[PDB]
């Protein structure tokens, strides 16, 4: 397992199930590569706080107050309800996007491993 | 506006049933008896998400399709001048009401099978007369009952993600003008213009893209944050994940569906909840105005700790599946003792045969005798209910309207009334005659001299109890016809009539009846701690203890 | 043969947890206090289908991933040539045991984070000493721990399918697993089940020999109606997660009243503060006062428990080992002896002294004329009870430090000290306290039908009813 990495490519899977792993692989990019994205890491926290003042529109700020006020009529528990999304932007263009996603992840992550592609149909 | 009746014909295990209802309804019963099939008849009648799929072969009674399915719901509209829900009904059904003061309304469902299509079509009708129902008008996938009724169904297997996603079309999807923060949204747009042109680090992913050459509220996830911690764990337990879904349904009912009539169909809300959360949910169900119309199914007595103004429906089996209903109100005279009667009666609602005893010493002695004789009596539906001495009307009418067998074992008491000496009040006979609906008897005068005091006063009162029990023999036989077992003097004299040789052997006294009644609770534990197997069978097989033989349900006596 | 201890050094919501166990363990607690996380610590240690996926970031305490997850389980193994499961362990352990320590065993789990592959590897070790633990030998996907323990995890029209799944699981455990040690892990068996079936499952769970080893998480009191020879684990709802254990046994003296005891305590196990009252008249009066003053006392963790004709030790030991606050309100009595005249034993003071850890006092005798007697014998015994309460004062202060509230005569004289003008108004008699003694179940209902607001606050704010302020728990500091 320390030498071989097998990438299995099937067109029946979509971009969402690889994209859910890519939500933590973005954090692997920001931590890795001997802090090459450390020039961007102070201003990727600027993009992280772009997702902080989406919490102060009043359609979200009304929900954050009224759900907690509906929840605290049972036992007055010491809870809080928060909301977060954490998205990112980039049956043939999804597949051609996922081919470049697999080639990009093979170029970044697996420089120390032998990569074997199993491309089925 | 009030629900009055439902009548279900040929739907699943119901062949022909008729159940009176109210706004707040609680359904309870055994397993595989049809509590979920009762709630799905309301889902096929009033919820449009199940009605569009039609009926299969398995929705018919004993799987044959030669009988039609007919479900009729009756509403009462006698409070049109004060309630706004009645106007919400009448403003959609503006042509089908017949008389000028029609206070009833009927919403019906009929279904006949198609063997070539193998399909069960559902045709809905409404009106004010039962023989003159007209078809509901509709255009496309929408008829006119969807403009009046919103049905919220809460299953036991809620998933917070799924519910939030499906409802995220209602919240977070409004324009609302400007909301006084548009330059903050311009700063959202301006800081996205300094990230799309310089994402290359030191030209490692800009060069990777060189070689080949807004509304982001879709994936928002609600979390529960405890105070004092800042982390966001995705794994949460099923206690708070249920109650956040209940809060989201309450918020969507109080915001998006203010124009409609909201009906809750809740299946088993005690699942993965604590006891105190069940008591808090019971108080919010039966006191506050959040749930005005609900139909509740449950298996837990802790959700019935706060019940008032409630139709209780019990589904059971005698020959077929039959549902017995009862309208539950606590009176003004029981308003100070309401919580103790609710905590007593809420466990006795889930039984088959209930023995109503008068204190804890009877519970100690009867639990010893049923521990030694029939130890699986509560597996088979038996229950012992502590009344408290005074409350025989409320328990017997609540258990008798639901089809639960009530058994009463009680004493013959004399009450010393307030302010007068020598004139005493008949108590146990007055309670058992008020159980039959008759008038209370007049008070009696007992001449006790002042020098006679102590055991001889108790002996004269016991001889007067023997004389009064001898006088009313036909009333005692009329009580014994209706499973009321009045003792002659006390419980301990009937216990001395059965095992009195062993009571003289254990207590080492010439008067073991008086030593049992000197301290009632601690000497009963001493009698229970020295009883044998033969003495418990001598109590159980006796004539004077037939209430235990009625409680075990056998035909031995 | 027997489990002894589990030491969860680090997991999700456990920072340092050490729990004494047994066979037949039952774990209860509040909502979101890691009752499930405890059952996943047994699944990650013993079951292989959970252990084959490793540990994520979220399985560490406060998402730290710099500390080591360690779960250590202790087995007893004290006997030989009677128990067959001990030979089933000794056969696979082989030379991992030492004669000097041949009656203890340890199975440990270690996990350290990688932070490059973002994966948590699980290394299992077994040994007869806590130092020098060696690794479990394994061939392919199977190590040698899977040749000993088989773990059955249960998590559920409806109702009868769950009982049919119980019959399928018990039939597979009886048929296919004769050569293995079977551990059942049951997650909430009160779900979609009638209460008669809950009492039947409790009788089968605590009486039959088919469930030799289980860990049971529950929310229902009706699954604890038959509990005997069991271990009770409670997870406390404080800001630090504390787990408390009690070894529950019912003695030979309490075997004739076992049913009542179990039923009553089964609902009192799910509380936070339990007030132990004597009878139903105290239940009528305290339910009226706690309805008129603090009606959400049952929501916040209060409970009223009627204990009659019992020496208080079973309830106080069971609720004290589990970390539940117990408050006792009681009155002193003078019980006459059988076959003896004029000799009274001091019953309530002996109950409170046996709770404190002392011995029973001597039997007092009185020279009352007896030949001439009447209502005035009750005032003579009340004067003797006042002299008993005057003589023992530092013992009453020692009871008052341990949340035991002994009355001077009765509850009724303490009620007459607070609202006695209202008792003179309602009962219209010169002796209202003597009138309620004639029929306790009837005149208490007649009393609480006629009290209102500012009588219940005068009961609640009185210094002779401080047990209600202990049960509510509103502290001034
Ligand atoms: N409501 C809409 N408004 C505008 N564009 C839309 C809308 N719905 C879909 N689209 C566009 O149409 C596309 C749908 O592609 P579609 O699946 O029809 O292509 P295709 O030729 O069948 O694909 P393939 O050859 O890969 O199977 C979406 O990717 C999107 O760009
Ligand atoms: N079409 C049908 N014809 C006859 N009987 C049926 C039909 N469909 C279901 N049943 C009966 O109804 C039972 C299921 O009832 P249901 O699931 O409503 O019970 P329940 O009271 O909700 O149960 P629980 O409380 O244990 O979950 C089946 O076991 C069967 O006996
Ligand atoms: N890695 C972790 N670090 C810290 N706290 C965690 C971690 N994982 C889970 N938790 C916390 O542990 C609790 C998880 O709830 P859990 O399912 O263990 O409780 P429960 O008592 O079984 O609940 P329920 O009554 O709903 O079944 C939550 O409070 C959650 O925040
Ligand atoms: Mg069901
Ligand atoms: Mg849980």
């Amino acid at each position: 397992d320390n030498v071989f990495k097998v990438i299995y490519i099937n067109p029946l899977v979509d971009l969402d199930k690889l994209f859910a792993q890519n939500k933590k692989y973005i954090f692997e990019e920001s931590q890795g590569n001997e802090s090459d994205e450390g020039i961007l890491n102070n201003i990727k926290s600027l993009t992280d706080q772009v997702n902080q003042q989406i919490g102060e529109m009043t359609i979200i700020k009304g929900f954050q107050q009224e759900i907690t006020s509906e929840y605290r009529s049972l036992k007055k528990e010491e809870v809080s309800i928060e909301l977060k999304s954490e998205m990112a932007i980039k049956d043939g263009r999804r597949k051609m996007l996922s081919y470049s996603i697999y080639n990009y992840l093979a170029k970044k992550k697996y420089e120390d491993k032998i990569v074997i592609y199993l491309i089925e149909e | 506006m009030k629900f009055s009746n439902i009548t279900i014909k040929n739907f699943r295990n119901f062949e022909k049933v008729n159940i009176n209802l109210d706004n707040k309804n609680v359904i309870f019963g055994m397993n595989d008896i049809g509590k979920t099939n009762f709630l799905y008849a309301l889902r096929f009648l009033l919820d449009k998400e199940i009605r569009k799929f039609g009926f299969n072969k398995s929705d018919y009674h004993k799987h044959d399709t030669s009988k039609k399915i007919e479900i009729i719901l009756t509403l009462d509209l006698s409070n049109y001048e004060k309630d706004e829900d009645t106007k919400k009904l009448i403003s959609v059904v503006k042509g089908a009401r017949t008389s000028a003061n029609a206070d009833v309304f009927y919403i019906a469902l009929e279904s006949k099978y198609d063997d070539k299509e193998l399909y069960g079509n559902i045709i809905l009708k409404w009106g004010s007369e039962l023989d003159n129902l007209i078809d509901i008008p509709g255009r496309g996938n929408i008829n006119a009952l969807d403009n009046v009724f919103k049905v919220i169904y809460i299953n036991p297997l809620v998933d917070l993600d799924k519910l939030f996603a499906q409802n995220k079309k209602y919240i977070f999807e409004e324009s609302q003008g400007n909301e006084s923060d548009e330059g903050i949204l311009n700063n959202i747009k301006s800081l996205t213009d300094q990230v799309n042109q310089q994402i290359g680090e030191m030209t490692i992913i800009k060069g990777f893209q060189q070689e080949i050459t807004k509304g982001f509220f879709s994936d928002i996830i609600p979390y529960i944050k405890k105070d004092g911690d800042s982390n966001y764990y995705p794994t949460s337990g099923d206690g708070r994940r249920k109650m956040l879904s209940y809060s989201i349904y309450n918020y969507l009912a109080k915001k998006k569906y203010e124009d409609k009539i909201v009906i809750y169909l809740i299946e088993e809300p005690e699942i993965s909840l604590h006891r105190s959360m069940q008591i808090a949910l019971s108080k919010q169900l039966f006191e506050q105005s959040t749930y005005k119309y609900f139909f509740l199914s449950t298996h837990s007595p802790e959700l019935l700790y706060e019940m008032d103004n409630t139709r209780l429906i019990r589904v059971h089996s005698t020959e077929k599946v039959v549902c017995s209903s009862h309208m539950y109100n606590v009176e003004e005279a029981y308003g100070s003792v309401k919580k103790k009667l609710n905590k007593a009666l809420s466990s006795a609602l889930f039984a088959e045969r209930v023995l109503l005893i008068e204190g804890p010493s009877e519970k100690i002695l009867f639990e010893k005798v049923l521990d030694e004789v029939e130890p699986e009596y509560e597996l088979n539906g038996g229950f012992l209910l502590e009344v408290g001495g005074t409350y025989f009307n409320h328990y017997v009418c609540t258990l008798n309207d639901l089809g639960i067998t009530h058994i009463i074992k009680t004493d013959n008491d004399l009450k010393s009334k307030k302010g007068k000496k020598g004139v005493y009040e008949l108590l146990g006979l007055n309670r058992c005659l008020n159980l039959l609906g008759r008038e209370n008897l007049d008070e009696i005068t007992i001449d006790i001299p002042e020098d006679i005091k102590g055991k001889k006063k108790k002996e004269r009162l016991n001889e007067r109890k023997k004389e009064i029990f001898k006088q009313y023999k036909n009333e005692v036989g009329e009580f014994l016809g209706e499973r009321i077992y009045l003792s002659e003097i006390d419980l301990e004299n009937d216990l001395y009539s059965a095992i009195g040789e062993s009571m003289k052997r254990i207590f080492e006294n010439e008067d073991p009846v008086h030593y049992l009644q000197k301290s009632k609770l601690f000497n009963m534990v001493e009698l229970v701690n020295n009883l044998s197997t033969k003495d418990c069978f001598d109590v159980f097989e006796h004539e004077k203890f037939a209430c235990l033989k009625e409680l075990v349900g056998s035909d031995r006596g």
